[PDB]
């Protein structure tokens, strides 16, 4: 139980990366967060809910 | 010390207090990018 | 000695009431600027 | 040294006094 | 002010209010004096408070009297917290001792004409011996400043430079008493004692004092003026 | 229409008609400085020997008790009040007063509030003259030295005794005692504000010989280079353009100012930023964050000790050490 | 972004460029809270990484773990640490909410809405709309009453807060009875700032510091709506310059006079700052100094009331200016000094002879030693002890580096007050740019200055 | 006891006030000033 | 004056003092070709500390 | 050392964000 | 050396506070032309406000 | 007699600072 922690902790790491490479870039890019909403709006909602799943596997480890 | 279920992430956590400084030095890295206009 | 005191409380009341009343008599109109 | 040192200062702080007011008095009634 | 209600008083309302250096005066009891118990008594918290601080200056017609002075020290002054054991006999004869205690009290007076007065007010060894209405004795005066005292100049009994080194030709002849030699032989002073206002029922003493004693004799480059104290006292039996 | 009596004083106080402009911020400057100035010169005359140290020694410090102009000095409080309130009537006599050092505190608390209200009053006459208000902003750095050197250091140790005594020979003791104490010279803020001030002497010298050096020939050599500048004109007095050659084909050209307005912004903040970083500087060793501590760092590989420049710097501090106060210290460890 | 050419400040004074413009000043107050909280929790984890159990939290040169010790958390009797897990999920959920904090900054300095006043009129402000800029006052001064308040249930009914004036040596304790008195709370406020007085720094007990929350969370909270449902009166509009950068020079004063003020606090208080947690004070330490060679002479069989000083004033306990037994040497400028390790021992009449001399503790002795060895001074390369001491001991206290820094920030907030004041002055004057050469004030009025 | 002290020291006085004449002559003086602001009103 | 009179003290003579101390607990590592082998108990040295 | 190691690689991945952003912006369009 | 500093501090903060307008921008620093012959701060105003 | 010396260099150095201010000559601003 704390493997899996491990591994959903490593896994928000890499998406808070790439929230916080890609969203700067999305939101300057010329006319690209109309198209762009997507894949920012999955990662957004992907980092919320790898936080929530580290924080309720938090106290299963 | 860190729990042991997060020990391995001590060492990213280590970086985490330089980044304000990486900011500001980010904000002058835009200005530069702009050519100061 | 307690008149001294009376005295030097007295002074210093009236000098900052005349500093806090004068910055309270509209002193941005003592502007010699426009506006 | 009492005043020996009272008669140099005295010395000092005239001579050179004295010859700046004969300047500032020549240059200052001449209008 | 009675040692009652200054025990039910706590610190923060003694503090700089000046409580804290005066003595406890009771209120109970008669002035009898005689009406205490004689026996043996080992009495406790000795106090000692100065009213007035008097010093033998004048030459002039007055013929070495006593003149008041102004206190250049805050309130520094007043002694308590003192040990001892007096024993009393059925006829009044009365003997008393001070041993150990906040005995002394660095303290500089004001002579008009701005000259400075320092002494250390001491009752330290007392050997008191008389009856209830007076009893007197001697006691040790210890010098002032210690030996490991330095002086503008370095100096000092203990440790110093033993002499003027600023100036490497003029270290003897005349100024012997200043470097060469640095005194610090206690002297003795003599104290008088009046018992008033007994309280048997708690065994609480009080009345006045009479202290003359010296004032500081430094290394003996002035002599020690005669320095005269007058105040209160207070003790408390067993 | 400006009858009433508190309009005519507000007119009176707000006007820039006086030789000397008095200001909102002039009515609490001028009478405490007043004060300050007055206490200050009576002190120095015939101030009575002070106990600084608390041991009762006193230190006599005035002129009518035997000093001369150098040694004379206005002595800080006695260190019995530290930090305590001790004005006139606080003392039960004016003896007392004086020998615990109260004029020390009235000084320092009236010049406290003299150069803060200077400061407020500089502000002012930059506002009523239609100028730009900064001049109090540059003004701001000594007021900065002069208040951790006489209220900051002493909360930081917790006494006033522990000042700047007011006065030249007082000054010398007060910086070696502190070099004993804090080790200033190794500390970054006090060597900012020592390259401000060598900096600030190489900045007047530079900016005073390139103006009088490009200044326009409009006299003759019998007659003073000043007397031909006439005030209150608009023709330029000297070549910008000139200087300016001089200083690139001097030093560098791509790093020289060729701007007047950043030359001058340059020549004001540079000594005003240093002189405020070691005034921080003093106030941090107030709280005793003290500077570089280097004693025994320079270490063979047999671990004995290499001495170096520094360990004689700490021979040098420890010279001051066990002598500073010399009859003031019952214990080692001198952590008041 | 925009230029130098189209608003006239340079990029040395770009914030001056988002004056004007609504929507990216909110992104920068977002993102900049954001960047505050991602280093309240950053530090937090750093800190709890580096955290030693075995060694008290001020020689491991932590600032923020002592901040969430005194609230009473992973705390027992002592000052001893139980648990670190409170402190990092405190650091774990204050980078949570960096991390939306930053993203909401971000998406307004980039892509929010220029100015806010044509499409959203709640958010909506210009500078001289008085009523507005006084419902947004208002709006955050009930911000800052709630959170006054859920400080003190935080104390209340929430685990209490660590009382470091308990008996045995401080423990967490449950506040009851806060003192809402309103003479006793504003005599602190009315208070001299000098020894003796402290101004608000000398608070001694939870019970004022909890009391004086209460008053401060309700006074701000009725301000607030006060502020919310009026305007400011004419005298105060006559008064006062209303531009932002005015607005911003009143805060640069209050944050100046809050950054002495605690800097005052973190050097001189004990109660709020438990020395268990922040390390002995100057005036702490020092008293405990002599208070360590005190009981070592005693126990070496050497009178403690008498045996006098070289210089005859006394070498353990002699006489305060006021008359109360203090502890000799140059200590005595710390005679105001009250610790949870003294009063046991202090009568009415200050430093009891008879309860030093028998109502003494050994877990006082030992405080005392250890804050004798952890004295406040030290060297900015953390070296221990006075400038002269050797590079052995690694250890700066947190107290003095707390202070340091914040008279350090608050000094130059203060010159920030100053220029940002001036600045403002000119700017609603009209002189902020220079003189308009043929308006000359001077050559208005006539000669001889 | 010597001699006569105020003493004032410490025991947070308000505005370091320890006979109501201080605090009395404080109100006197802050609203006669203020009594006459409030009187010079109206002008410029 | 001082000489005469040892109750006459000033911040002259304070830093005369400390300069004593300067050139005491300098000389004997700051001038090695004087070989000063100077012994604790002549260095001078106030009240502890 | 695995920490060491760590603390680098992380140290130089966050280092690089910055320029990597404001590299990709430049080179991508612009609006920066 | 201390006058030296006082005197360049004062006199940098005395000159970029007695500016002349010469504006229609913020930045002061870009209101200046090296090839003119007329004084860009008030030497008027300036000794009449010291 | 040192001290009268230095008291009186002192009050003519401020009387040369009070002198210096009020009776300067005036700018000509001509
Ligand atoms: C009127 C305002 C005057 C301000 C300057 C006067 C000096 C004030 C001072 O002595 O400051 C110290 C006081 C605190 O005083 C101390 O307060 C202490 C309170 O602690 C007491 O109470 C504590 C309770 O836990 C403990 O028990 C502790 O042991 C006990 O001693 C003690 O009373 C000390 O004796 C006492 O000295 O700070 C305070 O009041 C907080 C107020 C902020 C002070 C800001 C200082 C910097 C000021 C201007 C800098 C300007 C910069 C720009 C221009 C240049
Ligand atoms: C929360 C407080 C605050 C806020 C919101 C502002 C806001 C503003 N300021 Mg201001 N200022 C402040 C405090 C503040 N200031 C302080 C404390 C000072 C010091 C006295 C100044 C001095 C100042 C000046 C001189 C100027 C401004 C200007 C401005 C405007 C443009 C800022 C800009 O883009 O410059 C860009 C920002 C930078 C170039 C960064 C500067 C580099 C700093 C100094 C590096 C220091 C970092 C270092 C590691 C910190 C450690 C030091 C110490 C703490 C140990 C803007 C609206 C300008 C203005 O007036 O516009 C109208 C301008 O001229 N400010
Ligand atoms: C507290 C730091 C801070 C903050 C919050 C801001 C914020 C802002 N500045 Mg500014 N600035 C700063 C410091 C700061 N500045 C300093 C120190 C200087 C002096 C060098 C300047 C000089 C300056 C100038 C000259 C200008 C601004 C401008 C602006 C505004 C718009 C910038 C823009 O959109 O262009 C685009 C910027 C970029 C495309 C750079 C992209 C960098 C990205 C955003 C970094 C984000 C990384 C982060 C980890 C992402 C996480 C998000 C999420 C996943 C959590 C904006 C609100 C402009 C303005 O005034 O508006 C009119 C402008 O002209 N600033
Ligand atoms: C930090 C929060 C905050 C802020 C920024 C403001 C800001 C403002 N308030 Mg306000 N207020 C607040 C909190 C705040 N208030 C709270 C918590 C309350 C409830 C008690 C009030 C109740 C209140 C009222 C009733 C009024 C204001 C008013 C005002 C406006 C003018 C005040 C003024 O002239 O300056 C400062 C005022 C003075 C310098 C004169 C007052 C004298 C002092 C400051 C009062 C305290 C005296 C006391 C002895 C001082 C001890 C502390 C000191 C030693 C440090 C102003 C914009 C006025 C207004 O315009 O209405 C909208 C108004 O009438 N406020
Ligand atoms: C500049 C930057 C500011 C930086 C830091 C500011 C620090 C602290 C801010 C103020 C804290 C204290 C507030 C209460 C003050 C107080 O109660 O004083 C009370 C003290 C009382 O002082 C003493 O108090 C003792 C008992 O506590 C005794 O009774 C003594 O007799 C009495 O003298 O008075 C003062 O010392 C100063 C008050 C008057 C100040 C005059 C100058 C005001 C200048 C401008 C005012 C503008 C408006
Ligand atoms: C715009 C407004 C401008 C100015 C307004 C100023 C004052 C307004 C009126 C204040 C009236 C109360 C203060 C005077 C008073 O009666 O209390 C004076 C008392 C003085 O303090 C008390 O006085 C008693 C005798 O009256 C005792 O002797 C003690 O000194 C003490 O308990 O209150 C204070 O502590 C002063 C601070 C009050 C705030
Ligand atoms: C050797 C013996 C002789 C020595 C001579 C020493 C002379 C010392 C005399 C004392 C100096 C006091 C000056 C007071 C002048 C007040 C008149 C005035 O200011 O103008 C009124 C003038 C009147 O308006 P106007 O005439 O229309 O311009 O303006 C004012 O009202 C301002 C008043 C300022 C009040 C502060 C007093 C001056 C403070 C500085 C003095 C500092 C004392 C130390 C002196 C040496 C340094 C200068
Ligand atoms: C130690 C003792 C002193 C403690 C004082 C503490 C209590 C007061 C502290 C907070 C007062 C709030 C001030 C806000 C108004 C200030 C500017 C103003 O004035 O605003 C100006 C405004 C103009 O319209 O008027 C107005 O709004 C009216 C506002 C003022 C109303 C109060 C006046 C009180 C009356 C006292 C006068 C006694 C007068 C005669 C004394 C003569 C003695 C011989
Ligand atoms: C009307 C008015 C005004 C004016 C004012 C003036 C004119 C000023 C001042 C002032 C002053 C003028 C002050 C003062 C003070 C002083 C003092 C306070 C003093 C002192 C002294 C002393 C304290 C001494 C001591 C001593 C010593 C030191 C030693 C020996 C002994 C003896 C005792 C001698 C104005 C315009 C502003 C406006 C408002 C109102
Ligand atoms: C929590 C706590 C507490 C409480 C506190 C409090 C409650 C506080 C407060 C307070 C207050 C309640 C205050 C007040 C204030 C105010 C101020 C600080 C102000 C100001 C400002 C100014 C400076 C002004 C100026 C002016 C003038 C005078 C003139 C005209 C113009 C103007 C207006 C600008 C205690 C300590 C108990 C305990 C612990 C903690
Ligand atoms: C606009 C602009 C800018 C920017 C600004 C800012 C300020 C930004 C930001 C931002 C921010 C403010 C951010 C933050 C963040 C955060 C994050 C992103 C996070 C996270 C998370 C995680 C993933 C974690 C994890 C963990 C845990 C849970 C615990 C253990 C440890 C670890 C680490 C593992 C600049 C200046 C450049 C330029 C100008 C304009
Ligand atoms: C991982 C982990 C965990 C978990 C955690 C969780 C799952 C949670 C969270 C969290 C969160 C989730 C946080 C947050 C954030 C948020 C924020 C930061 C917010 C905000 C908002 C605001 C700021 C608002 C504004 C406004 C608006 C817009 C409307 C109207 C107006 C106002 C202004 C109010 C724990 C610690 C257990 C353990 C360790 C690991
Ligand atoms: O008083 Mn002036 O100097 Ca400040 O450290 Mn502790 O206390 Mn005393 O010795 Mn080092
Ligand atoms: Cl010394
Ligand atoms: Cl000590
Ligand atoms: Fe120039």
């Amino acid at each position: 139980m704390t493997s899996i922690l491990q591994i959903a902790l490593l896994g928000l790491v890499l998406v808070s990366f790439a929230l916080v490479v890609g969203v700067p870039v999305v939101f300057a890019s010329p006319n690209g967060w109309t198209e762009n909403k997507g894949v920012v709006f999955s990662g957004l909602s992907v980092w919320f809910l790898l936080v929530f799943a580290v924080g309720v596997f938090n106290s299963f480890a | 010390k860190l729990p042991e279920a997060y020990a391995p992430f001590s060492p990213i956590v280590d970086v985490l207090p330089i980044i304000p400084v990486l900011f500001i030095l980010l904000a002058f890295v835009w200005q530069a990018s702009v050519s100061f206009r | 000695m307690l008149t001294l005191k009376i005295f030097v409380y007295t002074v210093v009341t009236f000098f900052v009431g005349l500093f806090i009343f004068g910055f309270l008599s509209n002193d941005p109109s003592r502007n010699p600027g426009k506006g | 040294v009492n005043i020996l040192g009272l008669t140099a200062t005295a010395l000092f702080i005239i001579i050179p006094t004295s010859f700046l007011l004969i300047l500032y008095v020549k240059t200052a009634a001449s209008e | 002010l009675t040692y009652d209600e200054l025990q039910g008083l706590t610190y923060l309302q003694v503090k700089g209010t000046g409580i804290a250096n005066t003595c406890p005066v009771v209120e109970q009891g008669t002035s009898n004096v005689r009406e205490l118990k004689p026996g043996d008594y080992k009495l406790e918290k000795f106090c000692m408070e100065p009213t007035s601080f008097t010093v033998k200056e004048v030459v002039d017609k007055g013929r070495e009297e006593f003149v008041k002075t102004k206190l250049l020290t805050r309130l520094t002054i007043s002694q308590f917290g003192m040990n001892g054991s007096m024993k009393i006999n059925n006829d009044g004869s009365v003997e008393f001792r001070e041993d150990e205690g906040l005995d002394y009290a660095a303290t500089t007076v004001k002579l008009p004409g701005g000259e400075y007065v320092p002494f250390l007010f001491t009752i330290k060894e007392f050997d008191g011996k008389g009856t209830l209405d007076s009893f007197s004795g001697d006691f040790l005066v210890p010098s002032y400043r210690g030996s490991t005292f330095l002086d503008p100049k370095g100096r000092g009994g203990a440790t110093g430079y033993d002499n003027a080194i600023a100036l490497p030709a003029k270290a003897d002849a005349d100024e012997i008493q200043r470097l060469n030699n640095k005194s610090y032989t206690p002297g003795k002073g003599s104290a008088v004692f009046s018992v008033a206002k007994v309280d048997t029922e708690t065994g609480e003493i009080a009345g006045v004092f009479e202290s003359i004693q010296p004032s500081d004799t430094e290394m003996g480059a002035h002599p020690a003026k005669d320095i005269k104290i007058t105040g209160l006292w207070y003790g408390q039996l067993t | 229409e400006n009858t009433s009596l508190w309009a005519r004083f507000c007119e009176w106080i707000t006007s820039t008609e006086n030789r000397l402009y008095i200001g909102w911020f002039g009515v609490i400057m001028i009478p405490t400085l007043l004060t300050a100035i007055s206490v200050y010169i009576i002190a120095f005359i015939a101030a009575p020997p002070v106990d600084i140290d608390g041991i009762r020694e006193p230190v006599s410090g005035s002129l009518l008790y035997g000093n001369n102009i150098i040694t004379g000095a206005v002595v800080p409080t006695s260190n019995a009040i530290g930090l305590h309130f001790y004005p006139i009537w606080e003392a039960a006599s004016l003896d007392e007063w004086l020998y615990n050092g109260g004029p020390y505190q009235l000084v320092v608390c009236h010049f406290f509030l003299g150069v803060c209200c200077y400061m407020g009053r500089e502000w002012e006459l930059s506002y009523r003259l239609g100028m730009r208000p900064w001049i109090a902003v540059a003004y701001s750095a000594p007021v900065a030295a002069a208040t951790a050197v006489f209220i900051i250091y002493p909360i930081g140790q917790g006494s006033f005794s522990d000042g700047m005594p007011l006065g030249i020979s007082g000054t010398f003791n007060f910086m070696i005692v502190f070099q004993a104490e804090h080790n200033i010279l190794m500390h970054p803020f006090h060597m900012f504000g020592v390259a401000g001030v060598f900096g600030g002497s190489l900045f007047s010298a530079m900016h005073g010989s390139l103006v009088t050096s490009s200044l326009i020939r409009e006299t003759t050599e019998n007659e003073s280079a000043n007397a031909g500048y006439k005030f209150g004109q608009e023709e330029e007095t000297y070549n910008i353009v000139a200087a300016h050659g001089y200083f690139g084909r001097l030093i560098f050209q791509y790093a020289s100012f060729n701007n007047s307005r950043s030359l001058h912004f340059f020549l004001a903040v540079w000594p005003v930023v240093c002189i405020w970083l070691t005034a921080l500087g003093i106030s941090t060793m107030a709280f005793n964050l003290n500077g570089f501590n280097f004693n025994q760092s320079v270490v063979d590989s047999n671990g004995r000790v290499l001495n170096t420049w520094a360990d004689i710097i700490n021979r040098a501090n420890l010279g001051m050490e066990v002598m500073h106060e010399r009859n003031a210290h019952n214990f080692p460890l001198d952590l008041a | 972004g925009r230029d130098q050419e189209t608003t006239g400040f340079a990029w040395w004074a770009g914030n001056a460029r988002l004056i004007n413009l609504s929507g990216k000043l909110l992104g920068a107050h977002v993102a900049h809270a954001g960047l505050i909280v991602f280093w309240a929790g950053a530090m937090n984890l750093f800190e709890v990484s580096h955290f030693v159990p075995e060694k008290p939290m001020y020689e491991q040169g932590l600032i923020l773990l002592p901040h969430i010790a005194t609230l009473g958390y992973g705390v027992g009797p002592g000052g001893e640490v139980l648990d670190t897990f409170p402190y990092f999920v405190s650091g774990v959920l204050h980078l949570i909410s960096s991390a939306v904090l930053g993203f909401g900054g971000v998406y307004h300095s980039l892509i929010g809405p220029e100015t806010l006043e044509e499409s959203y009129p709640f958010f909506g402000y210009v500078w001289k709309d008085k009523n507005k800029m006084t419902n947004i006052l208002g709006y955050h001064l009930i911000i800052l009453g709630c959170g006054a308040w859920l400080l003190v249930l935080k104390a209340l009914y929430f685990g209490g807060v660590y009382d470091t004036w308990a008996p045995g040596g401080g423990d967490v304790r449950i506040i009851s009875n806060p003192t809402t008195n309103a003479a006793i709370i504003f005599g602190y406020i009315v208070k001299s700032p000098f020894g003796g007085d402290g101004w608000i720094v000398s608070v001694d007990n939870l019970e004022d510091i909890i009391g004086g929350h209460i008053w401060i969370g309700t006074l701000c909270i009725l301000g607030g709506i006060w502020h919310i449902y009026t305007t400011p009166w004419p005298w105060a509009r006559r008064a006062f310059v209303w531009s932002g950068e005015a607005y911003l020079s009143y805060s640069l004063a209050a944050v100046s006079l809050m950054g002495f003020t605690a800097c005052c606090f973190a050097w001189f208080n004990n109660t709020a700052y438990p020395s268990e947690f922040y390390g002995p004070t100057g005036p702490e330490a020092s008293q405990a100094q002599a208070f360590t060679f005190l009981v070592r002479d005693q126990r070496l069989g050497a009178n403690v009331a008498s045996a006098q000083g070289p210089t005859g004033l006394g070498k353990y306990l002699m006489r305060s200016p006021t008359g109360e037994i203090i502890f000799g040497g140059e200590t005595m400028r710390f005679w105001d000094f009250r610790g949870p390790w003294v009063e046991p021992l202090r009568g009415p009449s200050g430093l009891d002879l008879v309860k030093l001399k028998n109502d003494i503790q050994p877990w006082q002795e030992r405080r005392a030693a250890e804050y004798m060895t952890h004295a406040p001074l030290g060297s900015l390369n953390s070296v221990g002890g006075v400038a002269t001491e050797i590079n052995a001991v690694n250890f700066v206290s947190p107290r003095s580096w707390l202070a340091t820094s914040h008279f350090c920030l608050g000094f130059f907030f203060f010159v920030g007050h100053l220029w940002h004041a001036g600045r403002a002055r000119a700017a609603a004057a009209g002189f902020e740019k220079g003189i308009d050469r043929v308006d000359e004030p001077v050559l208005s009025m006539r000669p001889l200055d | 006891l010597v001699d006569d002290r105020m003493n004032g020291d410490g025991t947070g006085l308000p505005f370091g006030v320890n006979d109501g004449i201080l605090g009395w002559v404080i109100a006197g003086t802050l609203g006669t000033i203020w009594a006459i602001y409030f009187v010079s009103q109206k002008d410029l | 004056r001082a000489a005469e009179d040892p109750e006459f003290e000033t911040f002259y003579t304070k830093n005369i003092l400390l300069n004593e101390g300067i050139r005491a607990w300098m000389a004997a590592q700051d001038q090695p070709h004087e070989k000063l082998t100077l012994p604790e108990e002549v260095l001078p040295r106030g009240n502890a500390l | 050392s695995l920490t060491l190691i760590l603390q680098l690689v992380a140290l130089f991945a966050v280092v690089a964000a910055g320029p990597l952003v404001v590299v990709l912006l430049s080179v991508r369009g612009g609006n920066l | 050396v201390l006058g030296a500093a006082l005197l360049c501090a004062i006199h940098g903060a005395t000159v970029e506070n007695t500016l002349f307008e010469d504006g229609d921008g913020a930045n002061t620093f870009r209101a200046f032309n090296p090839t003119q012959a007329e004084e860009t701060y008030s030497m008027v105003t300036a000794n009449r406000f010291w | 007699m040192e001290a009268l010396v230095y008291t009186f260099l002192l009050i003519g150095t401020l009387g040369i600072i009070f002198f210096s201010i009020f009776f300067r000559e005036p700018p000509r601003i001509a």
